[PDB]
C-alpha cells in the first residue's frame, strides 16, 4: 500500500468584526490557505499595508475577488489587525 | 500547555503536534508552516528529524505517496531522457553525505524593524542535518548534459489549490547543479526524509537559502534559457548590493535572486533575563555560512566594547552548524551579550542590523542580556 501522513485538525479563525468585510474575508481569504496568515502579520501596520496584500493576492495569486470585496476585506483587515 | 509568545510584536503562536514530529511552533496550518523551539539549538549540533522546522507555499501538499511507484524525471536537452525509481537512486549511484544547514531567507523576519509583511519568524526556520543521497552531477551524467545548457529547474508533487497560482519550480545554474554537492536527498540523519520535510527525495543546496531545496522532488529539466517561472522571477528577489539591503521603507533599483548564506551565530545556553553565577561563566552556541568555512568566534560580555575569542568544536563539514565554546569571567550585574562570527573569505556580521522589503538574511550581531549574581 502507499504511506499516508494526517494533518491535525485546522481551527484558525479571522478575528470578528461589524464591519461587511469581516464576512467578505471569511468568504474569500480561507479558500487557498489557512487565515492564520492574517492573523500572524505584524501589528496595526495600517490601510496601506493591507490594501498590498489583498492587491498582491488578487492580480498575482488570481484570487476570484471583485473591487468592493477588495476594499471591504482591506478596510476591515486594517481595522482589526 | 499549548501556546508560546515568540519576542516581538504579536508574537503568540500555538504548540502544535504533527506526525513524527515534537511539539513545534505552529505559523501556518495550511499549507504547514512550522517553527524550531529556539532551546532545540543548545540540544546538540545536529538538528533531530522530529524538531526540524517545515516550509511550504502551497496548500495542494501530497499526503498519499506509495514509494514503489515515484518516479524521478530527468528531461530537457539532456541526451537520454531518465525516469528513475527511489531503488535506481540507491543502487545505481554510489552515495553522498554531507552535513548542511537548511535556512528559510526570512529566517528572523519577525525581528526585522520596521517590521515587513511574510511568514513572521523568530530564529528557528533553520535547521543541520545529515544528508544521504546522489550527487545531482551524477545522475545528470548519466542523461548526458547538452552543450549550450544554462539551467537546470526542479519541481515536486505539491500544488496549488486553484491552477492559476504558480506551480513552486526553482532554478539552479547548470554548473552549480552539476558542482557534486547538490544533492538528491533520500535520507535525513539516518532514516528516511520526514513527510514535511520533503518524503520520498528532495534537493539539498548546501550553502544555499532553503528556497531552492525542493521537496518531493519528481522533475527536473535541463534548459537553454534562464528560467522565467514566478518563484525565480518575481520572488525570492535580493537587493543587488553587497549588503542585500535598502535604506528602510525605500525598495531596490535592481534586484537578483537569493542564493548563498550569509554568516549567522547565535550564543544558544542563555536567553535573555537568564541568571548565570557571577565568576567564569560558560556560554556555547553555533555559527554557520555558505561554506566557506568559519575562521573565528568572538564573544563579548559587554555589549561588544570587548571580544573574548571562542574555541571553536570539531567540525561536522563546511555546510554544518559550526560549535563553539568561551568562558568569560562576569562580574556580578547584567551583561549584554555577544556573539560575532567570520568566515574564511572575511565575511562577518553587522553590528546594527539592516533592511530590505522582504526581511530575508538577517545576520545581525545577537545581543542577550543576563543577569550575573
Ligand atoms: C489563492 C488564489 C489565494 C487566495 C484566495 C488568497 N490568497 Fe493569500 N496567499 C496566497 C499565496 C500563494 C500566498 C503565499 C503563501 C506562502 O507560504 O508563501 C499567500 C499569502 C498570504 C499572506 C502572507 C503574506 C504574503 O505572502 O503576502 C497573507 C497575509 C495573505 N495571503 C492574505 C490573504 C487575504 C487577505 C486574502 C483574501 C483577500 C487571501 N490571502 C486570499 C494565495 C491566496
Ligand atoms: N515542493 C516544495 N519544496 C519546497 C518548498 C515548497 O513550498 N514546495 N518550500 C521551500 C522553502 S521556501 Mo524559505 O527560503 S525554506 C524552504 C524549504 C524548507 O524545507 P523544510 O520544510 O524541510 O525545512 O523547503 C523548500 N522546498
Amino acid at each position: 500500500a502507499p504511506l499516508t501522513y494526517e494533518l491535525p485538525d485546522e481551527t484558525a479563525q479571522l478575528k470578528p468584526a461589524p464591519q461587511p468585510g469581516f464576512e467578505a474575508a471569511q468568504n474569500n481569504c480561507a479558500a487557498c490557505h489557512s487565515v492564520d496568515y492574517i492573523n500572524t502579520q505584524p501589528p496595526g501596520k495600517g490601510q496601506a499595508f493591507w490594501d498590498a496584500e489583498v492587491q498582491k493576492m488578487i492580480k498575482v495569486y488570481h484570487a476570484p475577488v471583485d473591487e468592493a470585496d477588495a476594499k471591504a476585506i482591506a478596510d476591515y483587515l486594517a481595522k482589526t489587525y | 500547555a499549548d501556546t508560546v509568545t515568540l519576542p516581538f510584536a504579536n508574537g503568540e503562536r500555538p504548540l502544535v503536534m504533527y506526525p513524527g514530529k515534537r511539539p513545534l511552533i505552529g505559523l501556518t496550518a495550511r499549507p504547514p508552516q512550522l517553527e524550531t523551539p529556539f532551546s532545540v539549538f543548545d540540544e546538540g549540533l545536529i538538528t533531530p528529524n522530529d524538531a526540524f522546522f517545515v516550509r511550504y507555499h502551497l496548500a495542494g501538499i501530497p499526503l498519499e505517496i506509495d514509494p514503489d511507484a515515484f518516479r524521478l524525471e530527468i528531461k530537457g536537452k539532456v541526451g537520454t531522457p531518465l525516469s528513475l525509481s527511489l531503488q535506481d537512486l540507491k543502487n545505481d549511484f554510489p552515495a553522498s553525505e554531507v552535513v548542511a544547514v537548511n535556512q528559510c531567507s526570512g529566517n528572523s523576519r519577525g525581528f526585522v524593524e520596521p517590521r515587513v509583511g511574510g511568514g513572521q519568524l523568530a530564529n528557528g526556520a533553520m535547521g543541520n542535518a545529515r544528508w544521504r543521497g546522489v550527487p545531482l552531477k551524477a545522475v545528470l551524467e548519466k542523461a548526458g548534459v547538452q552543450a549550450g545548457a544554462k539551467q537546470v529547474t526542479f519541481g515536486g508533487l505539491d500544488g496549488p489549490v486553484i491552477p492559476e497560482t504558480p506551480d513552486f519550480v526553482k532554478a539552479l545554474s547548470i554548473d552549480h547543479a552539476t558542482d557534486g554537492e547538490v544533492m538528491l536527498a533520500y535520507s535525513m540523519n539516518g532514516a528516511d526524509l520526514p513527510w514535511l520535510n520533503g518524503y520520498p527525495l528532495r534537493l539539498v543546496v548546501p550553502g544555499y537559502y532553503g528556497t531552492y531545496w525542493v521537496k518531493h522532488l519528481n522533475e527536473i529539466t535541463v534548459i537553454d534559457k534562464e528560467f522565467d517561472g514566478f518563484w525565480m522571477k518575481t520572488a525570492y528577489r535580493i537587493p543587488d548590493n553587497a549588503c542585500a539591503c535598502t535604506e528602510p521603507g525605500k525598495a531596490p533599483t535592481a534586484t537578483i535572486p537569493i542564493n548563498r548564506f550569509d554568516v549567522r551565530s547565535f550564543i544558544t545556553n542563555v536567553e535573555n533575563g537568564a541568571s548565570v553565577k557571577a565568576g567564569e561563566v560558560p556560554l556555547r552556541g553555533i555559527a554557520f555560512d555558505g561554506g566557506y568555512g568559519i575562521t573565528q568566534v568572538s564573544v563579548s560580555a559587554d555589549a561588544g566594547k570587548s571580544w573574548t575569542n571562542a574555541t571553536l568544536d570539531p567540525g561536522l563539514g563546511k555546510y554544518s552548524f559550526r560549535g563553539w565554546k568561551a568562558v568569560l569571567p562576569l562580574t556580578k550585574g547584567d551583561h549584554v551579550l555577544m556573539c560575532r562570527a567570520t568566515n574564511a573569505r572575511g565575511e562577518t556580521q553587522p553590528m546594527q542590523a539592516t533592511w530590505n522589503p522582504a526581511g530575508y538574511m538577517r545576520n545581525v550581531v545577537e545581543a542577550t542580556r543576563v543577569i550575573a549574581a
